[PDB]
């Protein structure tokens, strides 16, 4: 079959700056009719995948003119001349020379913006949840950049390990920020034994870590 | 030609069967080859199957050969993918896509355009685990206040969360579901609102889990 490889696998670009993604095939995509059978697609958070470029260098109708493609044989490039905030997504090349159709790994495009510290909130478990026998404590980091953050849980000043999970949103298409949840899970029995619950957040945008805390349990 | 919609996806046990459908809106499928492409959990795109305009050329990825069968019906303006002997690793979002090219009478077009109309996708989950509807808990607000709903212990994906019947969208973040140790999913949906509104505005999260036919509303109050 034909194997497709993209480089890089991740890009971070300031709005207004150009971005380039390379695609390499394991054999030539140049057909004897003179055309190169390489497409580019984009998949954005919660949307139908979109055709950007076909036959290596042709922009599909409806696609902004900031997009162009080039290359021949086994080496191809998608270029975005001036990135916009809505360009966040994953970009794939696909060869259309042979069956099976094959895709590159995907290249994630992130929009670079100025550093933004998270707003932090902590939520004790509801009285309602405690009836289930489990207690979830939720720490929310809202609207921050960059994505990297450390969240540390302490229970009566004892550091927690192995009992929390994180989830992060896709980058916002307008403000280029992320939000993150950290959820600490313990038995109602263990929750009710301790008094102070705290999440400490460490982030590029915070000169010193921020702690949010509550008393109960 | 403007849209397609995939349906038929859901939870099935390994060894089981499902039939997916892809229906065209705003154009007719008849002139075109149609492709199925899937995306396994947090991974990239992989081609599954294709069928040409008159059904003489049906192609399948090696991984599904002999297990999947593609077909089409003009009267219904639809393409179908019958999936038999399902495997755990068939778990994926399945997309249908119209190729606008002319294919002569098979894999290579001299009049190529490409896959220009794709659907939103339908999730197929292949697992021995049982369906379970979520429990929904409020995240009560303690300037700007944050509040939310914890949507806990459900299977399979997906759930949908809205706020105030869709009236509240600004400031909403619904987190990607995370698989817990138990093999059940959990997520939170949060929104920020004015602290001064808490006494006079109602906040209700609307949670829908189609796979278990559960629909829950939860009032979030201080």
């Amino acid at each position: 079959d034909i194997v497709m490889t993209q480089s890089p696998l991740s890009l971070s670009v300031t709005p207004g700056e150009p971005a380039s993604i390379s695609c390499r095939s394991s054999q030539s995509l140049l057909h004897t009719n003179g055309y190169n059978y390489l497409d580019w697609y984009v998949q954005k958070p919660g949307q139908s995948p979109q055709l950007l470029i076909y036959l290596a260098s042709n922009r599909a109708s409806g696609v902004p003119d900031r997009f162009s493609g080039s290359g021949s044989g086994t080496d191809f490039t998608l270029k975005i001349s001036r990135v916009e905030t809505e360009d966040v997504g994953v970009y794939y090349c696909m060869q259309a020379l042979q069956i099976p159709r094959t895709f590159g790994q995907g290249t994630k495009v992130e929009i670079k913006r100025t550093v933004a510290a998270p707003s932090v909130f902590i939520f004790p478990p509801s009285d309602e949840q405690l009836k289930s026998g489990t207690a979830s404590v939720v720490c929310l980091l809202n609207n921050f950049y960059p994505r990297e953050a450390k969240v540390q849980w302490k229970v009566d000043n004892a550091l927690q390990s192995g009992n929390s999970q994180e989830s992060v949103t896709e980058q916002d298409s307008k403000d280029s920020t992320y939000s993150l949840s950290s959820t600490l899970t313990l038995s109602k029995a263990d929750y009710e034994k301790h008094k102070v619950y705290a999440c400490e957040v460490t982030h590029q945008g915070l000169s010193s870590p921020v702690t949010k805390s509550f008393n109960r349990g | 030609e403007e849209q397609v919609l995939e349906s038929g996806g859901g939870l099935v046990k390994p060894g089981g069967s499902l039939r997916l459908s892809c229906a065209a809106s705003g154009f007719t499928f008849s002139p075109y080859s149609v492709f199925w492409v899937r995306q396994a959990p947090g991974k990239g795109l992989e081609w599954v199957s294709s069928i040409n305009s008159d059904s003489t050329y049906k192609y399948y990825a090696d991984s599904v050969k002999g297990r999947f069968t593609i077909s089409r019906d003009n009267a219904e303006n639809s393409i179908f993918l019958q999936m038999n002997s399902l495997r755990a690793e068939d778990t994926a979002v399945y997309y249908c896509a119209r190729d606008r090219s002319y294919y002569a009478f098979g894999s290579l077009s001299d009049y190529y355009y490409g896959l220009d109309v794709w659907g939103q996708g339908t999730l197929v989950t292949v697992s021995s685990a049982s369906t379970k509807g979520p429990s929904v808990f409020p995240l009560a607000p303690s300037g700007t206040a944050a509040l939310g709903c914890l949507v806990k212990d459900y299977f399979p994906e997906p759930v949908t969360v809205s706020w105030n019947s869709g009236a509240l969208t600004s400031g909403v973040h619904t987190f990607p579901a995370v698989l817990q140790s138990s093999g059940l999913y959990s997520l939170s949906s949060v929104v920020t609102v004015p602290s001064s509104s808490l006494g006079t505005q109602t906040y209700i999260c609307n949670v829908n889990h189609k796979p278990s036919n559960t629909k829950v509303d939860k009032k979030v109050e201080p």
